[PDB]
RNA sequence: CGCGACCUCAGAUCAGACGUGGCGACCCGCUGAAUUUAAGCAUAUUAGUCAGCGGAGGAAAAGAAACUAACCAGGAUUCCCUCAGUAACGGCGAGUGAACAGGGAAGAGCCCAGCGCCGAAUCCCCGCCCCGCGGCGGGGCGCGGGAAAUGUGGCGUACGGAAGACCCACUCCCCGGCGCCGGGGGGCCCAAGUCCUUCUGAUCGAGGCCCAGCCCGUGGACGGUGUGAGGCCGGUAGCGGCCCCCGGCGCGCCGGGCCCGGGUCUUCCCGGAGUCGGGUUGCUUGGGAAUGCAGCCCAAAGCGGGUGGUAAACUCCAUCUAAGGCUAAAUACCGGCACGAGACCGAUAGUCAACAAGUACCGUAAGGGAAAGUUGAAAAGAACUUUGAAGAGAGAGUUCAAGAGGGCGUGAAACCGUUAAGAGGUAAACGGGUGGGGUCCGCGCAGUCCGCCCGGAGGAUUCAACCCGGCGGCCGGUCCGGCCGUGCCGGCGGGGCGGAUCUCCCGCUCCCGUCGGCGGGGGACCGCCCCCCGGCCGGCGACCGGCCGCCGCCGGGCGCAUUUCCACCG
RNA sequence: AGUCUAACACGUGCGCGAGUCGGGGGCUACGAAAGCCGCCGUGGCGCAAUGAAGGUGAAGGCCGGCGGCGCCGCCGGCCGAGGUGGGAUCCCGAGGCCUUCCAGUCCGCCGAGGGCGCACCACCGGCCCGUCUCGCCCGCCGCGCCGGGGAGGUGGAGCACG
RNA sequence: CGGUCCUGACGUGCGAAUCGGUCGUCCGACCUGGGUAUAGGGGCGAAAGACUAAUCGAACCAUCUAGUAGCUGGUUCCCUC
RNA sequence: CGGGCCCAUACCCGGCCGUCGCUGGCAGUCGGCAGAGCGAGAAAGAGAGUGGCGCGGACGCUACGCCGCGACGAGUAGGAGGGCCGCUGCGGUGAGCCUUGAAGCCUAGGGCGCGGGCCCGGGUGGAGCCGCCGCAGGUGCAGAUCUUGGUGGUAGUAGCAAAUAUUCAAACGAGAACUUUGAAGGCCGAAGUGGAGAAGGGUUCCAUGUGAACAGCAGUUGAACAUGGGUCAGUCGGUCCUGA
RNA sequence: GACUCUUAGCGGUGGAUCACUCGGCUCGUGCGUCGAUGAAGAACGCAGCUAGCUGCGAGAAUUAAUGUGAAUUGCAGGUUGAUCAUCGACACUUCGAACGCACUUGCGGCCCCGGGUUCCUCCCGGGGCUACGCCUGUCUGAGCGUCGCU
């Protein structure tokens, strides 16, 4: 808000007597706006109760490494038919969910071929389900540019550039990206995991190099390594139910008494 | 009022500090208009080095750092004479110079020499009248082989 | 989606450039589509809208077959007037119904020299953007 | 006495110029408080801050050491990080408080006076002629007039300079005009459904448009149009098009200024005074036996002078050269001219001001200062009949809606009128428990069903088994073939990365083609990783192919009715 | 009508870890976002304390001999970074856990008694800096108002495998 | 021109000081219009701390200022321990 | 002094709700490839080996889940936990809702939750709105002689009482206590309730028309409202002079 | 039956809520421009019917020119370019630093024109000048200021 806002007026109280309630009251004059009630929070006019100032910590620090584990754990997530389901995109035709397409692709120029692309790899139906999902707004967004909504779609990540984002940039619920500039806002909106992704042979090659593996660490990273695992086996059921294991326990009681 | 066990302070916001808060939201735009000036400068001194003249070796005063050398103002008189080069050409060749600098020992003197001649060594000179050459100017196959170069020109590794 | 960094998605300004626009503004907002004769003729899509060209009604009450001759542009309301479509008053008088340009499709133009050098503009202009294009 | 010079000083409506005042967000120079904190208060703090005064610019100010340092030294100014809440200051309380070095953004240096040497070699103005002319300039001509020797111009400034001599080298600089070669402001333009049917007062809604899943898409931002539109309109994308005006980077031409350098040796030359510094007073600073500034008094020197954070004498070093001047960039911006955007407010909010808002109004004046948005898609804003003087009604009509009738979207509460019901001498009202009556609900009013079996009536492509074909799940103690390892061992293999692990040549400098030094390139070794080959371990349950075996399911036959299944009845 | 900014303290979650952090700078519609830099880690905090300061700056013992029993140095070699008590857990195991009865084999389990002891707690020793007392030895480019060392008390926001 | 007494009227009045009767002076230190001078820690005062635009034992206007208050008032949903 | 009797949220038995503790139980749903168990006073094996037809078996386990045993339940100032309590905006998600009707508003309608509150039905209304996972905040009122706006009882009440006073007839007019005309009775009484100016006001002055609003009753009237008109200088004054 | 209370329906008063938004607030970018050749600000006037707001200046809701190309509109009126936008030519009332003296809009002076005169003076109208400080140059001067000649 203005720093000056509610305090153009001088106005004083008028003090104890005159049964009024020792709010500061507005200076003579012949006009409504006299001996009314000018400063304070509960006045109509004047200051609110603490104004906000443009100095407010509006911007936040993230350590590198944690950042890294977090593309790395989103692109992990993104390799799981589960997981994207569960994001909700219709992967259901997809023939292998870590969909890679050859490095033609990215040299396409026109939406229409980049809509036949998509029809053959049989991710239309995640474009149909966005024009599905395209409504308006609710609330007070629409007076501040925010009229209209949608859902995202499927991401593509190319290695370099020879015309693919012109070509896909019309398509609605695309996000193009390239590989070496992977951002987790576009890559895990909403804070969950799992977006469907369309991937370049060349730019899933160079991913490996990018991120580094478990012996060898990231080439095209000053100094970084894939962060390690504090279990390895998840298969809890499996680990349950082995012999060594079941080997050392008493037996159940569940007998209810 | 002090509570038990803390550490007592003295905040400095006993003036009228709101007054004066000097925040940083056109940070990004600084770095952007920074980094076009910059690109504009490099296209407008078309062939010349972007990082400007070269800079001589030199040792940081104080005993905390005098085991480091850096990029200093300009190479001295002295340095200038033992190469060979002239105090008013040296500025129009492109080479730093101040007339402040001393030199209390000769092995930095004869390193800086050293290093001149190696840039006088590494310089390309055009023809200011292209269609006619001169003594000491290049020849048209490095003339054509001239381009910038990035960062400093030599730089300055301990 | 606009990528020029001059000009505003601004709903309110939009919205007031639109309802402050002058008078030669006006008249390039007020633009109404060809028939599909004329457009196949003169390979433009739309012209701006004159006094006495004949049109067709598309939407609302009045819309229909019939071909009405424009009888006077009112730039002020945004609104063009036809020479049969009006409505009947309480004591007896008939009155013209607005209607917008959008909704009204042109059927025989009223041709002059700056007409026609429009038209070729506009032609010539979609000749070139063809050639580019393919 | 008169006349003529110079010097000081006057009057001009003399010829030609210049200043004034405004805004003031940022900047420069003065002046300068008190609320407040110290739990009182006087030093201190607030604070060199608000108020007051003066002066500018597109930026201002500062700025090329009378510097920092004490190191193997750095090297104009300005800004950012850090130094650092540190050294220091402080009724040593409250509190206050820098700088050096380091890393960066930017990076550019110069000019006088003085000492000297050049026949004042210098500048301004009036008149004619030629050209140029909306930044009043270039050239030729005047026995034209002034300024200036009480000092103009050239060379020259602390980084040394000048002159002479001896060697080497050079004819690539700049401008006044002309002509030619390819970012800014403006204007006009450039894709595709109003397709079929069906909702509505009105469609921009809903369904469809095949095997080209309607059409365009480098255009699916937005706004308008009778709700909700990528394809109706303006627009949006495009190193898309055309048409106007301006600048720079280049080109040759005509003319103009200037005939310009470096190395060595020698001889000469070399600096800013009521200023520095000292005493005292007052303010100021973190600056403390005085950081900076100012007043008064004293008042310099030239191997001098200042500084070297504790006063003073002596004695050595280090480091600059004050008392004259100019200078872009990085930097600041709540005013102004245009803009773009927002996890902001949504008419008691957001600016006081969404509207004829600094307005109406108030005060003698300085000044104070509001309330106030919404008919409808379109006025289609109610013709006409009738009672009344009329406001105002009853009919008629528009509209989808007057249940939208000109302060008219929706229309709550307080408060009021009327209708219906109930009740009424301890003010009303309230909690717990019942009873009575109402308005509504159950669309209650013949009451649940769901499986197995027995019996009675019926009807089927109809069960089991078998054959063919397809798919799937689990296996082969130890089927054949693959892939993978946060697996290993082999290698007379081929490499990329790294090492504060070793050691052939090149460049530099030190010597009378040489001994020996430094930097760099070349190779060896070690460690890691990728790849080619081989051999074992494990996995394929984050990671399988074929064959065989069993089992399961499905489709089709063959089965034809004491089987199986459908619907009824007791 | 308990808000925002800055500081601090503790408690919780995350990443890395004796290290950690680019926040300033630089390179590449949403995007003023994101990614990257390592000879951009300058720097901050931590890895060392103590003294006003000049300064100093965190284990010892044994074996055998020479000299001035023992101690010191030349030596060589070896052990080598505390102890006591309580300590969750872990280790060993006198014997034993039946289907007729005997013997013995493998796996598993229980258990008298006995141990190696995490973290932490208490106590006792030890080491570093300041200070005090008592004392004699050692070194030399400068033999000195030089430098170094020991024994015993005591002061510290110390060390004692981060 | 002024304002004694009725301590009368009125006292949400006719009036933020008015009304009635009764009263003081009425050639003077007299009453009065316009012009003019004196401005806030200042003026001016036959002096009551009187007057200085309904404000005077320090006017009014804006700002410093959202001045400080160990002191009054208020401080917004539920359940569980 | 004796028997009997009455009742508190106390005590006993029983049901339900929550909290605490057992840091209790459950991965064993191991099914024709199968063999149903771990609750019972007293440690540890439904231990392994070596010699003497018919194709069948309920629910369960959002493990942040479900289930079982006991005990316990006051509360200001204050602390903490849980909210599938509530409000506004942002990122994801609901092939979410919506002109065959969104938000909002009213409701003697049906219900759910201990509660914060929520969901349906009816009416009105006419263009947008919501659920779940996270993020953010100018986020919840009965009070502050709180601010702004509106409305009550008082209440058709107090009041429309300073200065002597009205009456008859007619005219216009829809309408006359108040307008006008005529007549009568009165007052100011020449220091006036008269005739004219200065300061100040600024069109109030004049004619016509109207009677929405105003003139504290009414008005055919007005200093109201709307149309139009009106201020004439050498000899009135400013202009000129000087005074404090 | 009156009056009072509660409840509901309807109708009043009132403008809450909801939805709208040519308005603000904040951030960022580029430019970064007033005046004696008369600024900012004030006053008064200008439309066929016009009060406020807006625009304009006796050429007064605008002229000229360029571009666009058929309108403005509440009511009248009469394409060889209506209306808009741009804006480079022209024009721009009285005050205001405000400039002849004062600030009533009062009083002048000098010069040149047209009426008068037939310049002979008046008088009328019009036009151009008439401020302070200051720089350079010019003219006219002053001084028992320093001199030189006579
Ligand atoms: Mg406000
Ligand atoms: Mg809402
Ligand atoms: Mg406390
Ligand atoms: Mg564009
Ligand atoms: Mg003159
Ligand atoms: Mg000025
Ligand atoms: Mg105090
Ligand atoms: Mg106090
Ligand atoms: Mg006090
Ligand atoms: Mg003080
Ligand atoms: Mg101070
Ligand atoms: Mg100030
Ligand atoms: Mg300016
Ligand atoms: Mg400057
Ligand atoms: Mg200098
Ligand atoms: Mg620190
Ligand atoms: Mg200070
Ligand atoms: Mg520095
Ligand atoms: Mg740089
Ligand atoms: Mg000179
Ligand atoms: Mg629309
Ligand atoms: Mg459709
Ligand atoms: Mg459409
Ligand atoms: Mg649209
Ligand atoms: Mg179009
Ligand atoms: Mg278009
Ligand atoms: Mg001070
Ligand atoms: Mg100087
Ligand atoms: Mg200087
Ligand atoms: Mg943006
Ligand atoms: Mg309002
Ligand atoms: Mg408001
Ligand atoms: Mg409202
Ligand atoms: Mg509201
Ligand atoms: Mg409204
Ligand atoms: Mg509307
Ligand atoms: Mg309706
Ligand atoms: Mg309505
Ligand atoms: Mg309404
Ligand atoms: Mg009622
Ligand atoms: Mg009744
Ligand atoms: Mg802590
Ligand atoms: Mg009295
Ligand atoms: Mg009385
Ligand atoms: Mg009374
Ligand atoms: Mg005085
Ligand atoms: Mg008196
Ligand atoms: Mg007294
Ligand atoms: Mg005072
Ligand atoms: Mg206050
Ligand atoms: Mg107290
Ligand atoms: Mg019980
Ligand atoms: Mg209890
Ligand atoms: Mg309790
Ligand atoms: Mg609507
Ligand atoms: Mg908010
Ligand atoms: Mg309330
Ligand atoms: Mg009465
Ligand atoms: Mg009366
Ligand atoms: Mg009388
Ligand atoms: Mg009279
Ligand atoms: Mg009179
Ligand atoms: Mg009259
Ligand atoms: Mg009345
Ligand atoms: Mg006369
Ligand atoms: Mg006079
Ligand atoms: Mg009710
Ligand atoms: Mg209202
Ligand atoms: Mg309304
Ligand atoms: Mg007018
Ligand atoms: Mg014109
Ligand atoms: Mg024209
Ligand atoms: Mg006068």
């Amino acid at each position: 808000v203005s720093e000056l806002a509610g305090h153009q007026t001088s106005a004083e109280s008028w003090g104890t007597g005159r049964a009024v309630a020792r709010i500061p009251r507005v200076r003579g004059g012949g006009t409504h706006r006299s001996g009314q009630g000018a400063f304070g929070n509960m006045c109509r006019g004047g200051r609110m109760f603490a104004p906000t100032k443009t100095w407010r910590r509006w911007h936040r620090r993230v350590n590198t490494t944690q950042k890294r584990y977090a593309i790395c754990s989103a692109l992990a997530a993104s390799a799981l038919p589960a997981l994207v389901m569960s994001k909700g995109h219709r992967i259901e035709e997809v023939p292998e969910l870590p969909l890679v397409v050859e490095d033609k692709v990215e040299g396409y120029k026109k939406t229409k071929e980049a809509v036949l692309l998509l029809k053959k790899l049989k991710a239309w139906n995640d474009i149909k389900k966005v024009y599905a999902s395209q409504r308006m707004r609710a609330g007070k967004g629409k007076m501040r540019n925010r009229r209209r909504i949608q859902r995202r779609g499927p991401c593509v990540i190319y290695n370099e550039d020879n015309g693919i984002v012109k070509a896909f940039r019309n398509i609605p619920g695309i996000t193009l990206l390239n590989v070496t500039k992977l951002n987790i806002l576009k890559l895990a909106p909403g804070g969950h995991v799992g977006r469907f992704c369309i991937w370049t042979e060349s730019a899933f090659r160079k991913l490996d190099d990018l991120y580094g593996t478990w012996r060898k660490a990231a080439s095209l990273k000053s100094n970084y390594n894939l962060p390690m695992h504090k279990m390895l086996n998840t298969d809890l059921s499996r680990i349950l139910k082995s012999p060594e294991i079941q080997r050392a326990l008493r037996a159940p009681r569940k007998k209810i008494h | 009022a002090p509570s038990r066990n803390g550490m007592i302070l003295k905040p400095h916001f006993h003036k009228d500090w709101q007054r004066r808060v000097a925040t940083w939201f056109n940070q990004p735009a600084r770095k952007i208009r920074r980094r076009k000036a910059r690109q504009a400068r490099a296209r407008r001194i078309a062939p010349r080095p972007a990082a400007g003249p070269i800079r001589p070796i030199v040792r940081c005063p104080t005993v905390r750092y005098h085991t480091k050398v850096r990029a200093g103002r300009g190479f001295s008189l002295e340095e200038l004479r033992v190469a060979g080069i002239h105090k008013k050409v040296a500025r129009t060749i492109g080479i730093s110079v101040d007339p402040r600098r001393r030199n209390k020992s000769t092995e930095s003197l004869q390193a800086n020499v050293q290093r001149l001649k190696e840039y006088r060594s590494k310089l390309v000179l055009f023809p200011r009248k292209p269609s006619a050459p001169k003594k000491g100017d290049s020849s048209a196959e490095e003339l054509k082989l001239a381009t910038q170069l990035t960062g400093p020109v030599m730089p300055i590794r301990n | 989606m606009k990528f020029n960094p001059f000009v505003t998605s601004d709903r309110s300004k939009n919205r007031k450039r639109h309802f402050n626009a002058p008078s030669h503004i006006r008249r390039k907002i007020m633009s109404s589509p060809l028939s599909k004769e004329l457009r196949q003729k003169y390979n433009v899509r739309s012209m701006p809208i004159r006094k006495d060209d004949e049109v067709q009604v598309v939407r609302g009450h009045y819309k229909g077959q019939q071909i009405g001759k424009v009888v006077q542009v009112y730039r002020k309301k945004y609104v063009i007037y036809i020479e049969r479509v009006q409505r009947e008053k309480a004591n007896g008088t008939t009155v013209h119904v607005g209607i917008h340009p959008s909704k009204v499709v042109i059927t025989r133009l009223k041709l002059d020299k700056d007409r026609k050098k429009i038209l070729e503009r506009k032609a010539k202009s979609r000749q070139v953007g063809k050639e580019k294009g393919k």
